[PDB]
RNA sequence: CAAGGCAAAUAGGUACAGCAGUGAGGAAUCUUGGUCAAUGGGCCCACGCCUGAACUGGUAACUUGGAGGAAUGAGACGUCGAUUUAUCGAGUAAAAUUCUGUAUACAUAUUGAUAAUGACAAUAUGUACAUUUGUCUUGACUAAUUACGUGCCAGCAGUCGCGGCAAUACGUAAGAGACUAGUGUUAAUCAUCAUAAAUAGGUUUAAAGGGUACUCAGA
RNA sequence: AUAGAUGAGUUUGGUGAUGGCUCUGAUUGAACACU
């Protein structure tokens, strides 16, 4: 925060709403984004996060 | 509006009328705009499920009017409260 | 009918309505060009009574139909290539097709006022 | 282009009511039948004749495409708890008897007794009907334009739209020049001085201002678009009203739209110059637009 | 010659309708004429919209002295004076544009202001306290507790609202916890309790005055965690906002509403009718 | 070869990238392993700056993006210059200064 | 590798379902542009080269969004159409007056891009400009009227219908009701249609109970 | 996502049913006519 807010900002003052005082319907988005694989399994501790791994597969 | 659902029959002509929260408006054929617009109700969902008759459909419609779910009734014979839950919430009715 | 009977498939499409121009409705087509088989006339059916002017048209799909000539008064003979839209001559029998007014040689009606998009007539531009 | 939708704008003899201050308006205003005849009407020609007048005020300048979809059924609203009453009573009294209450003996008994009954517990203000029908056209007080027109900066929704569309208003300290935009609540909304003065002031006379040549206060000024010194137009006392989801400031012609008109029991806060029966029917046609 | 509907307009507009012409008196001139509750009604056939009253130039002073000068918590000056606490704050944020105003030496629209004050019916905060300015404690309906519910229950029950709201939803809350100035009902219990009204007021007092402390130490914890994720790198033209993200949260089926990235599989909707090409957010 | 490259999206005159995870060999905007942030190349201004400072708004996935450099992705010449900002790699280019 | 088409004959190429474009078919769908500046890709130690991918200019109301002007306007004691020739309308409409400077034009700056590279354009600011009406309907469904012409003729018609000499339904005139840079019509899809009913139908007399019930599978 | 469920014309001397047809709503990578 480098320039103050104005007095013409909705921000100026702060009152937040109680709770369940509006409905506003977000519309539906359309399209997708592609599902990051996994690095890891499920159960257990992989070996790729022990202390001497990346020096192992990736020595000097 | 009215108490609840409500279904008549009259010769093939079904009539079925449905209470609806505040603001729902009038949401019905237009002989039923008229009977609702007069007696006083705002909120209602109107359904005609056999025939389309325009004198059985008044007809029914006025006898469903007049076989409304009685609460207080259905309380006593029942032997248990039916609490309107909108009227203990803001406490009192909410015209 | 019983769940299993569902389940065996009981449930067909309904029968098809025959459409009101099939020429057009069958290939999803608004318009077809054709050529004038034959100009006439035909008379309608127990009602009404009169002359109805219509055109034995030969549509660019090989069929050939025949098309009512809307307004008073058409150019089109044998040998003219006229376009065809839906639309049928309800007193007359056959007769399940129109004529477009400002179509390629149909002329519009000339001494039309009044709902002149539908006969295919300019503006008499008068004013100007 | 004036379109044909506009020729008899402030017809005399259609008596159509504008959203405007003109003095045409004003005695079409005035001299509306108490009410429409629907006497004999169908449902059609009910909802038509409904349809006609409303849309003849409510969001006159946006077609009727753009508004079919505006429409809305979501018709917000309020109610009012007391402290007092919600501190000393948890809501069980509201379900005693078989759930609904106890029961209080008829109309003619009570008074037939010398003794009035108790005062029934309830929350102050209720048992009143709220005007739900009142706010069929509320979304249209949400544009930028209307709120302009709402808190007297502007004396049409037509001259407020141009002062829009001439980057003269500024939402939020940014200048905002489309007057489709809807108001959020909280925003700040900021027209030129000059140009509120202009819409609202009186016209520039250069007969009566041709005899002021020479012969807190103010003094003339005849530099300036508006009569000086500047007073307020005619007849605009007969609009003067603020609704309260408005907070206006006049010394700077700066409003905020602190929250979206609701109905509240007994109470609405969309100025519309129509009853709850005509109300009630342009509701009815936009549900099917039939 | 003019027609005579205009006859009979210029025969209204000078002999009843002279009276709008110009504004003499002091406070509203409607048609509709006063109602049944004091009010003006602006439009005779519609009795339900009212010329509700309107903040005296004295009184939006006196609530920026007692937010500004006296530091009083915002909920403190609207259970005060009745005024919404949604009002209280762009009061004060119009306030602030006038010592702008003031300050830079731009001259206010004065014969504007006065003129339309007196058009306008107006409430006096302070000594005169006819009646209050507006209800604060009007409660949003909430779509859940719209219906219509008759619930069975034994013939002894003591059916709160509590249960109420658990009747309509089990997310749904009571309307005691949907006040904007929710310590007014602590306040009355503690007449119930004959508290002296002196200690009473004390502890509202330090009631709002610690809620508001809370609001304004959460929005602070927040707006530092929105600067945490940004990384400001200066370059010899611009200034580089690198913000960090979870690129794994994107649901189950990458169809999440939150998700950040253009998504893939959608064409324009740009032919698409309703469709709104213009900023919905000025922040 | 994995990239961490951009593919462009928006409309005629108004480019908006997506900082992906693809092979290289592949279309632009085809769907890619993963989505590691956007860039935006118009700069911006803040609302209510009359400095007349610009910025860029650039979404990063730092903890993604080096997972990727560490096994071996190719980031192209304008996601290197991005990464090399933020402080994960060097640059490959400087302003000469004789 | 074979076949037919085009080209080729002592040859052995070509197939535009790559971009633009032409002919044909069709009711019907566009430029034989610029640049590799941006994003992506191939080759390269590097520099760099290539890219009808791509980015951008053009065509079409095909669609969507926006603009397309606001305020004042009373006796020009003028005009026009009906008609209870003095009533009812055109009509605050016009003219005129006072303002704005919207699309857009021009100018400056910034920006798309940086190590450097800008084909083309966006945004911001300043100055300047007040520019079209069109189309459908008008018996009922379905909002909206008369007069004349025509006389089961000419024609209208989505459904019911209208027209046979005093037609609010045809044609013209005026008015009125609507949408508007669009408006109608044709074609199609969903919904209307519990009108193939899983949710959720029905079969005495209206479409629909098998001629019969012992029985494998199945419920 | 808790507001979302609607009808109208037309068979009969007439009445009530059965049952289609058409209109009312939304839309198109549309075409045509008048603009
Ligand atoms: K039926
Ligand atoms: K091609
Ligand atoms: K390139
Ligand atoms: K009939
Ligand atoms: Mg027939
Ligand atoms: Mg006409
Ligand atoms: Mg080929
Ligand atoms: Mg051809
Ligand atoms: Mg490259
Ligand atoms: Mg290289
Ligand atoms: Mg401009
Ligand atoms: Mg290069
Ligand atoms: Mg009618
Ligand atoms: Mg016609
Ligand atoms: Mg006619
Ligand atoms: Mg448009
Ligand atoms: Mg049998
Ligand atoms: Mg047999
Ligand atoms: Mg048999
Ligand atoms: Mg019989």
């Amino acid at each position: 925060d480098s320039v103050s807010i104005p007095p013409d900002s909705p921000n100026y003052i702060k009152v937040p709403e109680p709770p369940q005082s509006s409905e506003v319907r977000h519309p539906f988005v359309k399209g997708h984004l592609p599902i990051p694989r996994s690095i890891f399994p499920k159960k257990g501790v992989p070996e790729k996060v022990q202390s001497g791994y990346v020096n192992r597969i990736a020595p000097k | 509006t009215i108490y609840g659902e409500v279904t008549t029959k009259v010769s093939g002509t079904i009539v079925r009328l449905n209470s609806r929260p505040p603001g729902f408006g009038l949401r019905v054929s237009h002989r039923i705009f008229e009977m609702c617009r007069a007696a006083g109700i705002r909120d209602l969902s109107a359904k005609f499920l056999r025939s389309r008759n325009p004198m059985n459909t008044v007809k029914a419609t006025y006898q469903a009017l007049l076989s409304q779910p009685n609460p207080e009734d259905l309380a006593i014979g029942r032997g248990k409260k039916l609490v309107d839950v909108r009227k203990v919430y803001y406490g009192g009715s909410v015209y | 009918a019983t769940l299993n009977q569902v389940m065996r498939g009981c449930r067909k499409p309904q029968r098809a309505r025959h459409a009101v121009s099939p020429a057009l409705s069958s290939i999803k087509s608004p318009a077809l060009k054709g050529v004038c088989v034959k100009v006439g006339i035909t008379r309608p059916k127990k009602p009404n009574s009169g002359e109805r002017k219509t055109a034995r048209v030969r549509l660019s799909t090989g069929k050939v139909i025949t098309a009512y000539i809307p307004g008073e008064g058409h150019n089109i003979s044998q040998h003219s290539v006229v376009l065809v839209r839906g639309g049928r001559a309800q007193d007359c029998p056959g007769v399940r097709y129109h004529l477009v007014r400002g179509a390629l040689d149909l002329a519009g009606v000339a001494t039309r006022m009044s709902s002149r998009s539908k006969y295919g007539t300019k503006k008499p531009k008068k004013a100007s | 282009m004036k379109i044909r939708r506009l020729f008899k704008y402030h017809s005399l003899k259609k008596k159509p009511i504008r959203p405007t201050w003109n003095k045409y308006n004003l005695y079409n205003l005035a001299t509306a039948g108490r009410e429409p005849r629907i006497s004999g009407k169908t449902f059609f020609q009910q909802k038509w004749l409904a349809k006609s007048l409303t849309r003849a005020y409510h969001g006159e300048h946006i077609k009727e495409r753009k508004w079919a979809r505006m429409f809305s059924r979501r018709l917000p609203a309020v109610v009012n708890m007391d402290p007092a009453y919600m501190a000393k009573y948890n809501g069980s009294e509201q379900a005693a008897g078989r759930g609904s209450g106890l029961s209080e003996p008829p109309a003619y008994e009570k008074t037939a007794d010398e003794k009035p009954a108790k005062q029934v517990i309830a929350n102050p203000g209720r048992k009143v009907p709220t005007p739900y029908e009142q706010m069929t056209f509320a979304p249209l007080e949400r544009r930028l334009d209307i709120a302009i027109f709402r808190a007297l900066f502007a004396s049409s929704a037509r001259q407020a739209r141009q002062m829009v569309v001439h980057g003269a208003v500024t939402v939020n300290g940014k200048k905002m020049k489309h007057p489709g935009y809807l108001l959020n609540p909280g925003d700040l909304f900021q027209v030129d001085v000059e140009r509120v003065l202009y819409a609202t002031g009186a016209p520039k006379d250069k007969k009566l201002l041709a005899a002021a040549m020479k012969a807190e206060d103010n003094e003339i000024d005849p530099s300036k678009p508006y009569m000086t010194p500047w007073r307020p137009r005619n007849y605009m006392s007969a609009f003067a009203f603020i609704p309260r989801y408005l907070e206006v400031n006049q010394n700077i012609c700066a409003a905020v739209y602190l929250r979206h008109p609701v109905a509240r029991p007994g109470e609405s806060e969309v100025p519309s110059p129509f009853s709850p029966t005509i109300n009630q029917l342009a509701f009815n046609w936009y549900l099917r637009r039939g | 010659v003019q027609s005579v509907r205009r006859q009979k307009m210029f025969s209204w507009l000078d002999k009843k309708g002279s009276a709008y012409k110009e504004h003499t008196r002091q406070g509203p001139n409607l048609l509709g004429g006063q109602g049944k509750d004091g009010l003006a009604v602006p439009f005779p056939n519609n009795p339900y919209f009212k010329s509700q009253p309107v903040l005296s130039e004295g009184s939006r002073e006196i609530i920026y002295q007692d937010v500004m000068e006296k530091g009083l918590p915002i909920k403190a000056v609207s259970a005060k004076y009745n005024v919404d606490v949604r009002r209280v704050a762009a009061v004060i944020r119009l306030k602030e544009i006038e010592k702008r105003w003031i300050k830079e030496y731009k001259p206010l629209a004065r014969p504007y202001a006065r003129a339309v004050m007196k058009m306008l019916p107006q409430t006096v905060l302070g000594g005169p306290d006819q009646k209050p300015h507006e209800s604060i404690n009007d409660v949003h309906v909430h779509s859940y507790t719209t219906q219509q519910l008759f619930v069975p229950v034994s013939e002894s029950r003591e059916f709160t609202r509590e249960d109420a709201a658990k009747a309509f939803g089990d997310h749904i809350l009571p309307v005691d916890k949907k006040l904007r100035v929710p310590e007014l009902i602590e306040f009355q219990k503690d007449l119930l309790k004959e508290v002296p009204l002196q200690e009473a007021n004390r502890k509202f007092l330090n009631a709002t005055a610690a809620s508001e402390a809370k609001i304004a130490e959460r929005e602070a914890k927040r707006r530092q965690a929105v600067e945490d994720a940004i990384t400001r790198v200066k370059t010899d033209r611009f200034e580089f906002r690198f913000q960090e993200f979870n690129a794994e949260n994107v649901g189950h089926d990458g169809r999440d509403r939150n998700a950040v990235g253009w998504r893939y599989g959608v064409p324009f909707p740009d032919r698409k009718r309703s469709q709104i090409k213009i900023p919905t957010k000025v922040e | 070869v994995l990239k961490l490259r951009l593919a462009r999206f928006g409309r005629t005159n108004a480019p908006f990238y997506n900082i992906v995870v693809a092979h290289a060999r592949t279309a632009r905007n085809s769907k890619p392993l993963e989505v590691i942030g956007t860039y935006d190349p118009v700069p911006k201004k803040d609302t209510y700056d009359t400095t007349g400072k610009l910025h860029k708004d650039i979404k990063l996935d730092v903890t993604r993006a080096k997972y990727w450099i560490g096994v071996g992705a190719q980031p192209t010449d304008t996601v290197w210059r991005l990464l090399s900002l933020v402080g994960i790699l060097d640059p490959k280019y400087k302003k000469p200064q004789p």
